[PDB]
């Protein structure tokens, strides 16, 4: 009879939950296909 | 003042005025210019 009984598996393979906070929520993302991205800053300012 | 019943009552005081001048200077900047629209920016 031991062969006649079969355990029932779960419905979905479940995994360990890991946090999704990624700094992508506060940083600025851009949609840029180009092999890179450039930004242009003013490390100093003019004078008056 | 508080005047008396029988007194002079002459020429109490008057504020001395003062005029403060605001020279209205100017603040000048001259950068040279050599997508960016740096002109408007």
């Amino acid at each position: 009879g031991g062969y006649l009984v079969d355990p029932q598996t779960s419905e979905t393979i479940r995994g360990v939950l890991r946090s999704t906070a990624s700094l992508r929520q506060i940083a600025s993302v851009v949609n840029v296909e180009a092999t890179s991205f450039d930004v242009l800053v003013d490390k100093t300012d003019m004078g008056s | 003042g508080w005047a008396s019943e029988t007194a002079a009552l002459s020429e109490t005081a008057t504020p001395q005025i003062d005029r403060i001048t605001i020279p209205l200077h100017e603040l000048a900047a001259m950068p040279k210019a050599s997508a960016f629209d740096i002109e408007t920016w």
